[PDB]
């Protein structure tokens, strides 16, 4: 469960992202595609080349869902209940690869908000991304 | 399979790294983010929160020790297995650290490099360092097999 | 997080375990200790030899908890709540280890009930053990 | 690093295995128990249910081919890495199979061995096969480094 300071940290951190959430979502995907090619096989009908507009578009969707999840940390299993059926039941995504995207998002955030990415915020963001992951798997 | 660019990227960034600061930061963040890892560090004193862990002198010292032995490997990237052969026996036989934890610590290190280098830490530069992390975790698991 | 066919498979398979629940739990532990030696550190002052009365006693407690979880598959977070706090906060068991114990339980079941352990039942028992594991690590999360 | 005892156990048990039947059972159970692996076999046709999967003639043929190369590797347990070198390039460079999947397959094979051997598959016998799983997965993941 997320503590009050966890929710506070997650919301604070996401506010410091400013207007770059879509941009950061796309970079996390691109990072995941370079460091972990196995994730590319989930996207058969995507152009995954560097600078791709499909990657750019999908990053905005991921960032949007994350923004949505931040808005409803209190009842997350419900806010993502829709996404949970798509990833788990339909796309059939390895519960293990959620960790790869989570790592890549944290790396992106670290690289862009060094001052904001304190240990406490890093722990809160990691628990947040893990809870999101478990929701999309369980 | 360290490519020519991998080696070049890893050597360059490691030169710019302040080992004491990255090391303490790295070990500290491992302990805060992945609380079970605190089981191996009971004697370091108060590890109850981000504030206690990050200001703990024993955590600082020890992470610096972790990170320097990693710096040894970067001089000899082709034989990671050799370099880490004795640390493997240590972490496996004596400490009984599960190998998955090696990948966790390497990923925390990658995030600490990202903090230090900012926009220099591109997706390509990160891919090289993920290789290093995977290689190191592999070399440390070697006496598990 | 299960399904009607799943719940049915789990209950049927677990009910074939019968009078040997405890025994299978002790064998599952023993398989874990031997296959994955690092897991031994969680039991510093247990006798971990084969036929150990402490392991037998303990296999019985695991199996009881599993039996209770099977009796409440729909409300597992509620049923295993204290175990959750125990494993995460007190014993600080590495999440990785739950996967290892689960594999060892499946192996034990496979070895003792070959005819019962069809691919579909194997799929059900896996999802069930994954669910139990998820709950046991929820305090991390 | 296998022990001699592990090598004996692996070699002896493998000699009693019908590679054909265990191979199909193993690949079938993997696809049923871990449905995300079905993504790598888009070409295989009907995988819509356990029944269809376990009865799918392509799944059986493929499971046979997979476990046959495992048998060939069992002849040289000291050099799994060299044996699986070409297979590692195939699975990683061409198919982009996640290395974690390699362990899953080995774990499913272990349960299939448990089904076939019953109480002959003792905890001690299983420990040796788990080393085998780890060794195979590592030799196959080599081309990620
Ligand atoms: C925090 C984690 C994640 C979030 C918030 C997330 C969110 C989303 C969103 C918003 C969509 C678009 C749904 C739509 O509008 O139709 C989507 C689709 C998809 N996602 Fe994720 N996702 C996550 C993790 C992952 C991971 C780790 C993978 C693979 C490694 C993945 C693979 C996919 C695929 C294959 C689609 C469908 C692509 C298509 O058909 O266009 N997702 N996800
Ligand atoms: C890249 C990965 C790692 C590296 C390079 C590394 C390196 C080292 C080094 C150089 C030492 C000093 C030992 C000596 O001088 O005798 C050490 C000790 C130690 N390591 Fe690590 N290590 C790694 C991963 C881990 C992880 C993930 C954990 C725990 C989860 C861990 C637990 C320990 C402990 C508890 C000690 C010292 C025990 C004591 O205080 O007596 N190591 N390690
Ligand atoms: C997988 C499902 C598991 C279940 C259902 C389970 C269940 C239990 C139960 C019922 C107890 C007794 C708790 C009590 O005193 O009321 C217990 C204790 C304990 N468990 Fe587990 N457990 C599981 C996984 C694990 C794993 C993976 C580990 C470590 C590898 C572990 C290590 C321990 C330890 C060290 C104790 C305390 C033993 C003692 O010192 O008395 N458990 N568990
Ligand atoms: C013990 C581990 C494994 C072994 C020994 C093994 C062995 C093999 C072999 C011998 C081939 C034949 C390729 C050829 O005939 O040219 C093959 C192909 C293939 N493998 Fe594996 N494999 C393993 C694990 C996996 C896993 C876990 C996956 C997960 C999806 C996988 C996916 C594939 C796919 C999709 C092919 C395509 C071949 C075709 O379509 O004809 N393999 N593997």
């Amino acid at each position: 469960v997320l503590s009050p300071a966890d929710k506070t940290n997650v919301k604070a951190a996401w506010g410091k992202v400013g207007a770059h959430a879509g941009e950061y979502g796309a970079e996390a995907l691109e990072r995941m595609f370079l460091s972990f090619p196995t994730t590319k096989t989930y996207f058969p009908h995507f152009d995954l080349s560097h600078g791709s507009a499909q990657v750019k578009g999908h990053g905005k969707k991921v960032a949007d869902a994350l923004t949505n999840a931040v808005a409803h940390v209190d009842d997350m299993p419900n806010a993502l209940s829709a996404l949970s059926d798509l990833h788990a039941h339909k796309l059939r995504v390895d519960p293990v690869n959620f960790k790869l995207l989570s790592h890549c998002l944290l790396v992106t955030l670290a690289a862009h908000l060094p001052a904001e990415f304190t240990p406490a915020v890093h722990a809160s963001l990691d628990k947040f991304l893990a809870s999101v992951s478990t929701v999309l798997t369980s | 399979h360290f490519t020519e660019e991998d080696k070049a990227t890893i050597t360059s960034l490691w030169g710019k790294v302040n080992v004491e600061d990255a090391g303490g930061e790295t070990l500290g963040r491992l302990l805060v983010v992945y609380p079970w890892t605190q089981r191996f560090f009971d004697s370091f004193g108060n590890l109850s929160s981000a504030s206690a862990i990050m200001g703990n002198p024993k955590v600082k010292a020890h992470g610096k020790k972790m990170l320097t032995s990693l710096g040894d490997a970067i001089k000899h990237l082709d034989d990671l297995k050799g370099t880490f052969a004795q640390l493997s026996e240590l972490h496996c036989d004596k400490l009984h650290v599960d190998p998955e934890n090696f990948k966790l610590l390497g990923n925390v290190l990658v995030t600490v490099l990202a903090i230090h280098f900012g926009k220099e830490f591109t997706p390509e530069v990160q891919a090289s360092w993920q290789k290093m992390v995977t290689g190191v975790a592999s070399a440390l698991s070697s006496r598990y097999h």
